[PDB]
RNA sequence: UGCUGAAAGCAUCUAAGCACGAAACUUGCCCCGAGAUGAGUUCUCCCUGACCCUUUAAGGGUCCUGAAGGAACGUUGAAGA
RNA sequence: CGAUGUCGGCUCAUCACAUCCUGGGGCUGAAGUAGGUCCCAAGGGUAUGGCUGUUCGCCAUUUAAAGUGGUACGCGAGCUGGGUUUAGAACGUCGUGAGACAGUUCGGUCCCUAUCUGCCGUGGGCGCUGGAGAACUGAGGGGGGCUGCUCCUAGUACGAGA
RNA sequence: GUGAAGAGGGAAACAACCCAGACCGCCAGCUAAGGUCCCAAAGUCAUGGUUAAGUGGGAAACGAUGUGGGAAGGCCCAGACAGCCAGGAUGUUGGCUUAGAAGCAGCCAUCAUUUAAAGAAAGCGUAAUAGCUCACUGGUCGAGUCGGCCUGCGCGGAAGA
C-alpha cells in the first residue's frame, strides 16, 4: 500500500495501451506485455498510471503493490533497459559471444553453450567478463542465474561464475 | 539444513519465512543457521 | 521405417579374411507386394499392407481372392501390416524389394518361437530342483510352496507355475545386418532369430539407439 | 522325536 | 572352468606342487574362472625349500584349463590338466622366475607381460 | 535451487507470475488384448422364388431352393496331454 | 482341548520404509581423495564356506552392497526330521524306593486320488442384430529397469608435499 | 441401567451405547434419538460470522510476522517505524596480567571534553592492533508505528506392512 499508492510517472514518448487486464508498453528500447491480476484496477490518466484494489477481492492491496512495481520496471526497460555483469574467477576460465550464444569454458571435459532467449544480447569486453543487455527485468535476471548455475562460486578460492555486485564469502580449509 | 520440530532465530540475521506451508529460517550471514520444520 | 516379411531358411557361417566366425541366419526376403494403403481420413491411422510368397489358386477363398483382385497383385500366403512414418507414401500394387535394408546397420527380427508344450517350472521359470537324495519323498522337481498362510489366504495373480511354454511371438532386437544379397533375395543377420526353419519372420529396422 | 504338541 | 575346491597344478618354480581354489575373484555370485582370471588359492603341497609354505593363502592366475579356450574363428585349445601361476597378494606380480609348459595368448596384456616372456611356448 | 515481487517504502523462491530439478510417477522398449456387453474400425465375398392360413404380428405353415463359407473324414506337422 | 502340527534347514515368494548399494540434494570442525550427519526416493539389486540341530554368533575369503521388519516368529493336504519332548539303555545328581532332572549321551513309523475359492495353462457354448473370410485400432493389463573394472579428459583443477 | 430373558429406529456393519417396550390386521396421521446434495425418505432453507487446512474426516510437549475478535500500553507532524546519505570521536596501551590484550583471552573501575552525538564501545576478527560493525545524533522522506495480554479457527510436529 505504501508502494501501491505512489503512482508510476510515464515519461515522454512511451505508448501505454490498457486493454482490460492486458497491458502493453512500447518505447525506445522495445515492447513489453504483462497480463495483470483480476484483483487490481489500472486507469490511464495524465501521463501517469494508478493502481487500486478492485472490489470483491480480499487481497487487493497486496496485488496492487506488485502490479505497481512490475509496471514501474516496465517503463524503465522500454526506456533505459537493464544490465547485469558477470565476471569469471579461476584460471583457464573464459567466455565468448558468437551471435546469441555464449561459449563458456569452465574446466569441464566438454564445452558448454547457452542459447540466449529473444530480447537479450550479450557481449564480452574481456574474456573474463560478460555484459548482458535486456529490456525485461526477469529475463535478464534469469539468464544471469543460468550462467551462474554452471559453476557456482566455491567457498575456498572463489572460483566460478559470479555477479559483479555480489560479495563471495570465503573460508580457510580445515587445519589438517 | 536442520530438520527439527522447533525452529528459531539463532542470531540477529535469521529470518523466519513460511514457504509453501513450511516454516523455514533463512540466514544471510551463517549458512549453518538454515532450518526447516519437519 | 516399414519392414519386410521373410522366411527363416536356417543358420550358416560367414568367414572373414581376418579369421572371424560370424554366425548368420539366412532370411529369404522375396518381394513384398503392397495390397492396401491405409490413411487417416478413412482408417484413423496410416499403414500399408503387404503380401509375400504365392498361394495355390484352388486354396484362395472367394473373400480373399477379391481382396487381391482389387489391388491387382497376385495372391500370396498371408497379409501383414506396417505403420507408416511421417513422410513415407506407398501405392497399391507396388512391390518392395530387399534393397530397403541396403544401408541399414541393425534390424529387429520378430517371429513365433518353437513350441515346448506343457513345460514344468524347472524348464519354464528356471526354478531350482530340490534334493535328489537325503530323504526326499516324491518331491524332486515340484514347485514347492505357492503362497503364505491365512494372510492372504490366496495365490497371487501372476504366480509362476507350470503351463504352456513357447509357441509365442517374441522380438529379438538390434541384430547386425551382415550382408544384403539383392540379386537372389537374401538377408544375412548376425545371430539367432526366433522360430524353426521355414517360419515367417518380420524384419523391421532397429528402433533403439 | 516331537510327536504331539507338548 | 575352475571353481572353488578345484585342485590345480602349479606352472612356475615357486615351490608349490598342488594348490586349491578357495574363491573366484571379480564379481558377486561368480561361478567360474577361465584362462587369464585371478583366483584366490591355498597351498596343499610344497617342496621343502621353496619360496612358499604349505598352508599359505595367495593369489594366482589360471594359465591352462582342461575345458580350454575358444578362438574367434571357432577353434578350441584344450589341455590335459589345469595349471596356474602364483601371484603376490597385493602387487599381483609372479613369484617364480620360470614358467613350465605352454601358455596361451589370453595372457597377452600389460598385466601378465612377465608370464608370456618366461613361457617356453605360446599358443 | 532460483528469477521477478508485494502484503511489510527495506528484506523476501510466493501470495499473483516464471524457470530448473532424481533409477520413484506418466510415457518411450517387448508381450496379451473388442466378453472394451461402451462387444469398435476398414477391405472383400455371398444369398434378388412361389403359395396358404390364424390368434393380423419382429406371426405360423407348405413347395422349391442350399449360396459365400464352415464342419466332418483322410494324409499329417519344428503344432500338441 | 468332539485337535488351529513345534524350532531349524530346502523350495517358492510377497509387502512396508525406519534405505545396505545405486540415484538426487542441504550442512560440514567439507582443500583434493576419502568421510561425518540430515532430507527426498522402494525401480532394480542385495555372498560362498569352517564349527554348531541351530535361528544367532565367531572365523576365512569375497562384493557396489552382503538392509531392517511384516506375512499363523510366511511356507509339512509342498519336501526334511538334525533339536530342549513317547516307549530301550547308560553317566553325573536327588530320592530308602518306585522314579526324577530344570543336565548330558547312543537308538527311535511325518497319512490324504482336490468338491469349492485362488492361481498357471487350454478349450466348448452363446452373444456382439443378414451371413461369412481376413487385416487392424487400442481402452486396459503384464514383463523389463542391477552394476563393477580399465582407459581418455588429466597426473589437469586442488594441494607445501604426499 | 441395559443384555442375559428384548424385538423396532439411530450409531456404516456393531449382545451390553442413544431413543424406545412388538396382542393381531391396515397401500392412514403425528413425533423420539438421528437427520434433510446423490447412493437413500426429508431445506442445494433464511440471517450473521469463522476456516483455506479437504481442517472437517486419528495423536502430545514444543515451534511459527497464518488469520478473526477484545481491552489497555509506548513512540508520532516540535516529524514516529523502515529505507538512504553522513558522523559515530580523542584523552586511552584507563590500570592489572601477558613475549602481545591497545573495549572485545582473563580481573577492577567505566569518566572528562567538543558538540548534533558518540560507548573507557554489544559483536565479528586478529600475534596484538587494525578492520568491519551496532548503541547514539543529524539531514532526507511525510503517515502511522512498535510488542506484550486475553481469546475463536487453522499450520508443522505426524513413519508399516
Ligand atoms: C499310515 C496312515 C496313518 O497316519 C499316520 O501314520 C500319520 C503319519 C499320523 O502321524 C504320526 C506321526 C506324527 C509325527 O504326526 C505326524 C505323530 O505326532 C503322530 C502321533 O503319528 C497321523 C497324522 C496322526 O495324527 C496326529 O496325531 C497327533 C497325536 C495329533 C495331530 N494333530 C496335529 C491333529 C494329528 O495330526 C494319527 C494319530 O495317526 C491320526 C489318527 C486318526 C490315526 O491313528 C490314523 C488311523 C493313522 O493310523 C493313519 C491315518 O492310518
Ligand atoms: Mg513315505
Ligand atoms: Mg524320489
Ligand atoms: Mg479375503
Ligand atoms: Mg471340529
Ligand atoms: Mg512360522
Ligand atoms: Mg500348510
Ligand atoms: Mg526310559
Ligand atoms: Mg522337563
Ligand atoms: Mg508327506
Ligand atoms: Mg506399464
Ligand atoms: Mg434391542
Ligand atoms: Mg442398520
Ligand atoms: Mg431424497
Ligand atoms: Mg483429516
Amino acid at each position: 500500500s505504501r508502494v501501491a499508492k505512489a503512482p508510476v510517472v510515464v515519461p515522454a514518448g512511451v505508448d501505454v495501451k490498457i486493454n482490460g487486464q492486458v497491458i502493453t508498453i512500447k518505447g525506445k528500447n522495445g515492447e513489453l506485455t504483462r497480463t495483470l491480476n483480476d484483483a487490481v484496477e489500472v486507469k490511464h490518466a495524465d501521463n501517469t498510471l494508478t493502481f487500486g484494489p478492485r472490489d470483491g477481492y480480499a487481497d487487493g492491496w497486496a496485488q496492487a503493490g506488485t502490479a505497481r512495481a512490475l509496471l514501474n520496471s516496465m517503463v524503465i526497460g522500454v526506456t533505459e533497459g537493464f544490465t547485469k555483469k558477470l565476471q569469471l574467477v579461476g584460471v583457464g576460465y573464459r567466455a565468448a559471444v558468437k551471435g546469441n550464444v555464449i561459449n563458456l569454458s569452465l574446466g569441464f571435459s566438454h564445452p558448454v553453450d547457452h542459447q540466449l532467449p529473444a530480447g537479450i544480447t550479450a557481449e564480452c569486453p574481456t574474456q573474463t567478463e560478460i555484459v548482458l543487455k535486456g529490456a525485461d527485468k526477469q529475463v535478464i535476471g534469469q539468464v544471469a542465474a543460468d550462467l551462474r548455475a554452471y559453476r557456482r562460486p566455491e567457498p575456498y578460492k572463489g572460483k566460478g561464475v559470479r555477479y559483479a555486485d555480489e560479495v563471495v564469502r570465503t573460508k580457510e580449509a580445515k587445519k589438517k | 539444513m536442520k530438520v527439527r520440530a522447533s525452529v528459531k532465530k539463532l542470531c540477529r540475521n535469521c529470518k523466519i519465512v513460511k514457504r509453501d506451508g513450511v516454516i523455514r529460517v533463512i540466514c544471510s550471514a551463517e549458512p549453518k543457521h538454515k532450518q526447516r520444520q519437519g | 521405417m516399414i519392414g519386410l516379411v521373410g522366411k527363416k531358411v536356417g543358420m550358416t557361417r560367414i568367414f572373414t579374411e581376418d579369421g572371424v566366425s560370424i554366425p548368420v541366419t539366412v532370411i529369404e526376403v522375396e518381394a513384398n507386394r503392397v495390397t492396401q494403403v491405409k490413411d487417416l481420413a478413412n482408417d484413423g491411422y496410416r499403414a500399408i499392407q503387404v503380401t509375400t510368397g504365392a498361394k495355390k489358386a484352388n486354396r484362395v477363398t472367394k473373400p480373399e481372392a477379391g481382396h487381391f483382385a482389387k489391388a491387382g497383385v497376385e495372391a500370396g500366403r498371408g497379409l501383414w501390416e506396417f505403420r507408416l512414418a511421417e513422410g513415407e507414401e506407398f501405392t497399391v500394387g507396388q512391390s518392395i524389394s530387399v534393397e530397403l535394408f541396403a544401408d541399414v546397420k541393425k534390424v529387429d527380427v520378430t517371429g513365433t518361437s518353437k513350441g515346448k508344450g506343457f513345460a514344468g517350472t524347472v524348464k519354464r521359470w528356471n526354478f531350482r530342483t530340490q534334493d535328489a537324495t537325503h530323504g526326499n519323498s516324491l518331491s524332486h522337481r515340484v514347485p514347492g510352496s505357492i503362497g503364505q498362510n491365512q494372510t492372504p489366504g490366496k495365490v497371487f495373480k501372476g504366480k509362476k507355475m507350470a503351463g504352456q511354454m513357447g509357441n509365442e511371438r517374441v522380438t529379438v532386437q538390434s541384430l547386425d545386418v551382415v550382408r544384403v544379397d539383392a540379386e537372389r533375395n537374401l538377408l544375412l543377420v548376425k545371430g539367432a532369430v526366433p522360430g524353426a526353419t521355414g517360419s515367417d519372420l518380420i524384419v523391421k529396422p532397429a528402433v533403439k539407439a | 522325536m516331537y510327536l504331539i504338541f507338548m | 572352468m575352475i571353481q572353488e575346491q578345484t585342485m590345480l597344478n602349479v606352472a612356475d618354480n615357486s615351490g608349490a606342487r598342488r594348490v586349491m581354489c578357495i574363491k573366484v575373484l571379480g564379481g558377486s555370485h561368480r561361478r567360474y574362472a577361465g584362462v587369464g582370471d585371478i583366483i584366490k588359492i591355498t597351498i596343499k603341497e610344497a617342496i621343502p625349500r621353496g619360496k612358499v609354505k604349505k598352508g599359505d593363502v595367495l593369489k594366482a592366475v589360471v594359465v591352462r584349463t582342461k575345458k580350454g579356450v575358444r578362438r574367434p574363428d571357432g577353434s578350441v585349445i584344450r589341455f590335459d590338466g589345469n595349471a596356474c601361476v602364483l601371484l603376490n597378494n597385493n602387487s599381483e606380480q609372479p613369484i617364480g622366475t620360470r614358467i613350465f609348459g605352454p601358455v596361451t595368448r589370453e595372457l597377452r596384456s600389460e598385466k601378465f607381460m612377465k608370464i608370456i616372456s618366461l613361457a617356453p611356448e605360446v599358443l
